[PDB]
């Protein structure tokens, strides 16, 4: 089966091995490449590692798959297909015991703290250099447990010679046979004849009485490790640690064929194996014969060392070669490889529904269909269309449906149109940066070999046309064409999810044409007569009576809020016409219509009626506006851009004043860059009043078009700056000097020409050097830009929020904030969308404005700004109570549409990449702020903060730093240590507050932590964040930020554990375990004068012993309950940085593709731990439905299908 | 360049591409973040599973949805059949619980 | 009620279903039954119809066949009847496993 | 469009698929049953590896 959850991981017995083997390997070599036929028995052998092709043996034998089930009597080879070849394993059953390395190069070495002995010795006995008593028995002077190599079985046998009578006088039937050993065998039946169970009791009792520093810490350690042992009951015993017999693998994945140059391409392990194998014969060769015991130990030592550094090697000293040394490659690190093998590749792929091709704008079709070139769509939804012929009756064969299909005949492409109806399509780009570049579309046939594509949808793309490849993908699974057609499509997306902006403002032609309309002309055809409104205003237009502008008289019907007024109201044909198509929910529209209105507008339609109606509104508007720029007939000429007669005189001017200024620095009065200020300054003022100048005198010469004059005034495209280039000087340009120096003076002499008249060579020489220098500076930005999005986008991943309510009347008190001059950040948008507590009235009585757990609205925030009040109380995504997650009411509005946030959908990811995207703009500031910040980093330029309140009062001063308290009517003068290079905003007189910072700087994480709570520290970050984004002119609500925060308190340090590791600084979001769990739960049973029924190991029965002798040696516990104390947990929470707090993370997959496979691998191998595979990046990587979307409802509710 | 079904390689079973021979386009992580962002019930998962790397899971769907069944049944990628052999176990603990 | 297939544009999902993503699956649940419907019925009745000959060429000998099955090919796809059969809203959903008001 | 040369004649137009270059190499490099290299060779096709 495949279907799966909930996996265990333990360590398997020897005897298990071999079940799924079909043979020892018996034959050294590793393939007979000098014939290239398969060697039996070896590295690649089809008798243990089944067919080495479908339905074949290595001789030959059987090449067809018509030998289903057929057995080769050569080789041991199931005849069928090559599949099964990559699961069965053979073996390599070693003929020396070896201990395992991997529990060698863990720091806490289970075998070390459990048989108690320094780790070089231990490597001696192991290695074979050095013996160790094992089994003395009565020995003489010598303990279980001495040091000692020579002499020592010199002593002991002839001093003890006795008898042969304890199966060779041994301690197995009989002591008095002091035996020593070397390593593998002394340890293998020491743990397989031992117990721990009274140790772990004894342990208790000496962490109760023994050393309490040096014996309690180590014996502690020693106690995890034995009681982590014991947790097991199906139990993973040590015994099974030995590797006595280690299976092979199939060559599947270490292939072999010979290459030109007389090599063959092979894994580097098989070579491994090789020599493992050669070695291990050699040991068989060199053992079976009766050699002396130094050979034996060479060998054996040899052969330990081979098998070490197959399973992992260059642990030893490696090979150094200083351009790029290349040791074999190892097993391991094949398997640890993170980012080598686990990262890019494991999750990004081939795709075999894809398509590849350029795109063109469309100005026809709605806002969600696109073009699609013929051939593409006769390839992409091909097996769709081939069941459509084979329910057409008219083919019965896949193989004609295909042969039908590609030569494209003259038959039916009419299931192409119908398929192509209702089964949409996802677009693609390749540098996807928030979500709003994938998105879904209904397909339309177009002539050609392009992809047709609307054009307010682009900017979402945020490309440009100049020939990108965007790609197309086709999902094929009706889940998944509901999901496109619900959520994904384009009309449904319309909103940014950084901000409440909207995404698809009109560009530049429809802005232009929709301003040609409403201008206002005074005296045309027409003027001044009566309408109704729709019919007579129609009427006289389309007859010519009146041209498409005049100013009209008209009777007209809006609303006052919100009736129901008609009124005779003064306009023009046009907007009558384009207000034909406002919903007649707002009323009537009357303002020349630039860029900055349609904005108004359609944010307004909106927010008043919803997303179906602004999309429809925004579509006609589009087509109506670039119908009439069209009819319009808009174009450019020379006659168009009148140069001003008085810059000929105006240039010349200022020359006599710069003439002056020139003689005047001739007699040196003047300082020379004063000078440069000076003429820089003219210049400007003469750039000034040419341009100012220009742009009324082009406003002037119809008022009613000057192509120049509306493209700039309505915002289209262009600037004042362009428009005076290009009828007014080039203006003033830079000395930059390129190197070594600020560039800033700038010359002397402006670029007085326009481009209408033409330029002399040296400057645009001058201009040259200017443009490629702001290319080259753009250039240079873009990729310092890089690094910060790249790294940032990878700041964060995690989970979803799961509840819809979260109890928590304990909100944040939000309030608008003011930096010292005045408001930068207001509350409207840090109010709005955002659940309120109490029940709020406005100070004129007896108006309630909100009722509690209610969302509030546009229109109500509106009226509380206008409101007196100054702050009020709603909850943040903070204080929610819902442990492993977040309330829905504790978030609020959904930013991507207008509601509330519902049910099972992922904000987290959300947040990081509105979060991070910006950062591309982002010009201290930067990525070094922001990963300090997240990264708990310290500031290095030491702020501290007060840490306690009074009334500043001036101590000693110049010591090259302050100790200054400032008073405390509690008692105290602690003495601070800000030294005196650090800025104080400490005044005398003034009265500070605890936890109020006195120095310049970053206030270390520790200072508000812990005087303040983790409310208080996250307020202060998302503080700053915003602070700084907002300084870097881009808009981002703080919800997004604040999500990321949260991960960030989630950790505690425990001081007072006395039941655990005492430093197990765990995250106190397993906040729950810390009390609940209490080693006992609570101490419900931390007695043994009734009855524990646990403990039972010691001799308890009634018999005057448990009832008098209470239960056991001590009494109770004979100090304290069981524990020595009362065992509180006590912690206090402590922030972290991001990356550590990822690496925190309590997953073994999670963490194993994340960082050191084999730390994480030890302690969960070590704790036979199961995994329910409850998580979102490890159910990702299972390739199962991930716990979000889906996986919180509907991961049930799946009955019935 | 598209393609809907093409040759199969011999080291796995991915069909690569580059109008050489058609194959696909890179499925990279920054979309596999985007179908995260919203709920991706099925799409993501027919993309990490049968759209791509398993030629048994591919054949099988083809062969369904030309022969009328369009419900699928998605199983286990090679790639964790793979976590398991090249982990290698030892003596081997594996679930089937 | 006719649909002539369109895009859709909803808000009225939130008030009958309480959650979008729910409403979506339920969706999907009704669509893969309507869908299981159609296709055994399709398969017998043709299966039958044809069950005489089965060969390439006698399948248009009357262009009827053909018709009609271009016909019900012109038919919207089971996602939008079942998006339909909630603007009409004559499905309820609650609890694992809702099913239609068929009874 | 090949000529009996094994080798596409000048004046001809190409379809994408059809042949180009004809090369048939009997490689017996199969030194494991080069006897398969004989037995599809004779058959006529002498696909014969």
């Amino acid at each position: 089966k495949n279907n799966f959850s909930k996996i265990r991981i333990t360590l398997a017995s020897p005897e298990e091995i071999l079940e799924n083997s079909f043979g020892e390997v018996l034959k050294p070599e590793t393939i007979n490449y000098r014939t290239y036929k398969p060697e039996r028995d070896g590295l690649f052998c089809e008798r243990i590692f089944g067919p080495v092709k479908d339905f074949e043996c290595h001789c030959g034998k059987y090449k067809r798959i018509r030998y289903r089930g057929i057995v080769c009597d050569r080789c041991g080879v199931e005849v069928t297909e090559k599949k099964v070849r990559r699961e069965r394993m053979g073996h390599i059953h070693l003929v020396v015991p070896v201990a395992h390395i991997w529990y060698f190069r863990s720091l806490p070495n289970k075998i070390g703290y459990l048989l108690g002995l320094p780790t070089k010795k231990l490597d001696a006995i192991i290695y074979y250099e050095r013996y160790v008593v094992i089994q003395p028995g009565v020995a003489e002077g010598l303990s279980q447990l001495d040091l000692l190599s020579e002499e020592e079985y010199l002593d002991k046998l002839d001093e003890i010679e006795r008898t042969h009578k304890g199966n060779q006088n041994l301690e197995d039937t009989n002591p008095d046979k002091f035996i020593a050993k070397i390593g593998a065998e002394a340890i293998y039946d020491l743990l397989c004849r031992v117990d721990l169970d009274s140790i772990s009791y004894e342990l208790r009792d000496r962490a109760n009485t023994d050393g309490s520093q040096q014996r309690k810490t180590e014996a502690l350690k020693r106690l995890q490790v034995v009681e982590s042992f014991r947790a097991s009951k199906g139990v993973n015993r040590p015994e099974w640690m030995v590797m006595k017999v280690i299976p092979v693998i199939p060559p599947d994945l270490r292939p072999l064929v010979p290459l030109d140059g007389g090599r063959f391409a092979t894994s580097d392990l098989n070579d491994l194996y090789r020599r493992v194998i050669i070695r291990n014969n050699r040991l068989k060769r060199l053992i079976e014969i009766k050699a002396p015991e130094v050979i034996l130990r060479n060998e054996k030592r040899m052969l330990q060392e081979a098998v070490d550094s197959l399973f992992d090697n260059s642990r030893k000293s490696s090979a150094v070669k200083s351009d790029n040394n290349r040791p074999l490659k190892s097993l391991s690190d094949s398997l640890k490889g993170k980012q080598g093998r686990f990262r890019q590749n494991l999750l990004g792929k081939r795709v075999d529904y894809s398509a590849r091709s350029v795109i063109v704008v469309g100005p026809e079709l709605k806002m969600h269909e696109c073009g699609l070139p013929k051939d593409m769509a006769a390839e992409l939804y091909k097996p769709f269309i081939i069941r459509k012929l084979i329910e057409r009756g008219i083919v019965k064969t896949v193989k004609s449906a295909k042969k039908i299909v590609d030569r494209k005949e003259p038959v039916i492409w009419d299931i192409l149109e119908y398929v192509m109806k209702g089964h949409p399509v996802l677009l693609n780009r390749a540098p996807t940066l928030h979500r709003l570049g994938i998105q879904a579309f209904q397909p339309k046939l177009i002539e050609g070999k392009a992809i047709q594509l609307h054009p307010l949808s682009c900017t979402a793309f945020n490309a440009d046309f100049d020939g990108d490849q965007m790609a197309v993908h086709l999902p094929l699974s009706n889940e998944a064409i509901l999901e496109a057609q619900l959520l994904m499509l384009a009309s449904h997306n319309i909103l940014n999810p950084a901000n409440g902006a909207p995404i698809t403002v009109p560009s530049q032609d429809m802005v232009l044409g929709l301003y040609y309309i409403t201008k206002l002309r005074p005296n045309t055809k027409g003027h001044g007569l009566i309408f109704y409104g729709p019919e007579e205003a129609t009427i006289a237009y389309n007859e010519g009576k009146v041209d498409i502008h005049a100013p009209i008289k008209v009777y007209v019907e809006d609303y006052e809020n919100g009736e129901l007024v008609r009124r005779m109201v003064e306009t023009s044909v046009g907007r009558l016409m384009v207000n034909e198509y406002v919903p007649k929910k707002v009323g009537y529209v009357n303002e020349v219509l630039g860029k900055k209105a349609l904005r108004d507008i359609i944010g307004s339609v909106i927010k008043i009626c919803g997303v179906a109606t602004t999309a429809k509104f925004l579509d006609d508007i589009k087509n109506l506006g670039y119908y009439m720029a069209f009819k319009g007939g808009l174009s450019f000429n020379l006659a168009d851009v009148l140069i001003p007669d008085e810059k000929d005189q105006l240039i010349q001017e200022g020359y006599t004043a710069v003439e002056q200024i020139m003689q005047d620095y001739s007699m040196g009065f003047i300082t020379f860059n004063e000078r440069y200020n000076q003429i820089i300054d003219t210049w400007t003022h003469i750039n000034g009043r040419l341009s100012n100048v220009l742009i009324k005198q082009l406003s002037s010469d119809n008022d009613g078009f000057n192509s120049v004059f509306m493209m700039m005034d309505s915002g289209a495209r262009g600037s004042k700056e362009q428009i005076r280039q290009l009828s007014g000087m080039r203006g003033l340009m830079a000395k930059p000097q390129k190197s070594g120096a600020e560039g800033g003076q700038i010359i002397e002499n402006p670029i007085l020409s326009n481009f209408k008249e033409g330029l002399s060579v040296l400057e645009y020489f001058i201009s040259t050097h200017g443009a490629r220098k702001g290319l080259a500076d753009t250039a240079l930005k873009t990729a310092d830009a890089g690094y910060l999005t790249r790294r940032l986008v990878d700041v964060s991943h995690d989970v979803i929020i799961t509840e819809e309510d979260c109890g928590t009347l304990r909100g944040l008190l939000t309030t608008e904030l003011k930096q010292n001059e005045d408001v930068v950040a207001s509350l409207y948008e840090r109010i709005l969308g955002r659940v309120s507590v109490h029940d709020i009235i406005h100070p004129t009585t007896g108006d309630i404005i909100v009722r509690a757990g209610e969302e509030i609205r546009e229109q109500a925030a509106q009226i509380i700004e206008d409101s007196p009040i100054e702050a009020v109380e709603i909850r943040s995504v903070l204080t929610c109570e819902s442990k492993k997650g977040v309330c829905a009411k504790c978030y609020g509005r959904n930013l991507a549409t207008n509601r509330m946030v519902q049910r099972g959908e992922v904000v987290g990811v959300i947040a990081a990449q509105s979060i991070g995207e910006p950062g591309t703009q982002l010009t201290t500031g930067g990525l070094p702020r922001v990963t300090e910040l997240f990264e708990a980093r310290n500031p290095s330029n030491p702020a501290i903060v007060s840490e306690i309140d009074g009334e500043i009062g001036f101590g000693k001063l110049k010591r090259g730093n302050r100790e200054i308290t400032v008073t405390s009517k509690l008692g105290e003068e602690k003495k601070y240590l800000i030294p005196l290079s650090k800025q104080l905003l400490v005044q005398e007189n003034d009265f500070v507050r605890a936890g109020t910072p006195l120095s310049d700087g970053a206030i270390t994480p520790a200072d508000i932590l812990a005087i303040k709570g983790p409310t208080a520290v996250q307020e202060y970050i998302v503080n700053e964040v915003q602070d700084v984004y907002r300084l870097q002119g881009v808009k981002i609500n703080d919800k997004h930020f604040e999500v990321i925060v949260r991960q960030m308190m989630r950790k505690v340090e425990i001081v007072d554990p006395g039941d655990t590791l005492f430093l197990e600084q765990q995250v106190v979001d397993k906040f729950e375990v810390m009390e609940e769990n209490d080693r006992i739960w609570g101490k419900k049973v931390v007695i043994d004068a009734g009855d524990s029924q646990v403990l039972k190991a010691g001799q308890i029965v009634t018999a005057r012993k448990l009832r008098d002798e209470n239960s056991m040696l001590k009494r109770k516990d004979l100090k304290i309950v069981k524990v020595r104390d009362a065992k509180s947990a006590t912690a206090s929470q402590i922030l972290q940085g991001i990356t550590r707090a990822a690496l925190q993370t309590k997953s073994f997959m999670s963490a194993a593709s994340f960082q050191e496979t084999t730390k994480v691998l030890n302690e969960a191998a070590i704790c036979g731990k199961t995994d329910y595979l409850e998580g979102l990046k490890e159910n990702v990587i299972c390739g199962h439905l991930i716990p979000a979307g889906t996986g919180l409802r509907d991961y049930e509710k799946l009955v019935v299908m | 360049h598209a393609r809907s079904i093409g040759p199969y390689s011999l080291i796995t079973q991915q069909p690569l591409g580059g109008k050489a021979q058609f194959g696909g386009q890179r499925f990279g992580e920054m979309e596999v973040w985007a179908l995260e962002a919203f709920g991706a019930s099925h799409i993501l998962q027919e993309i990490l599973t049968v759209k791509s790397d398993d030629v048994v899971g591919r054949s099988k769907a083809y062969e369904a949805i030309v022969k009328g069944d369009p419900m699928p049944t998605p199983g286990i990628p090679e790639s964790l059949n793979v976590l398991l052999h090249e982990l290698k176990g030892l003596g081997l603990s594996f679930s089937l619980d | 009620v006719p649909m002539d297939t369109i895009t859709r544009d909803m808000v009225r999902l939130s008030e009958d279903t309480e959650n979008v993503y729910e409403t979506v699956m339920i969706i999907a649940k009704r669509a893969n039954q309507i869908g299981q419907q159609m296709k055994q019925d399709l398969e017998k009745k043709l299966q039958d119809f044809s069950s005489s000959n089965d060969n390439l060429e006698e399948v248009f000998e009357n262009r009827e066949q053909i018709e009609i099955s271009r016909y019900y090919e012109h038919l919207p796809k089971p996602g939008l009847i079942a998006t339909a059969e909630y603007e009409q809203d004559k499905l309820y959903h609650r609890m694992p496993g809702a099913t239609s008001t068929n009874d | 469009d090949l000529d009996e040369n094994g080798i596409v004649r000048i004046g001809a137009h190409i379809e994408p698929g059809d042949i180009l270059i004809g090369k048939i190499t009997p490689k017996g490099e199969s030194d494991p049953t080069p006897e398969e290299k004989l037995l599809r060779a004779i058959f006529g096709d002498k696909a014969g590896d």
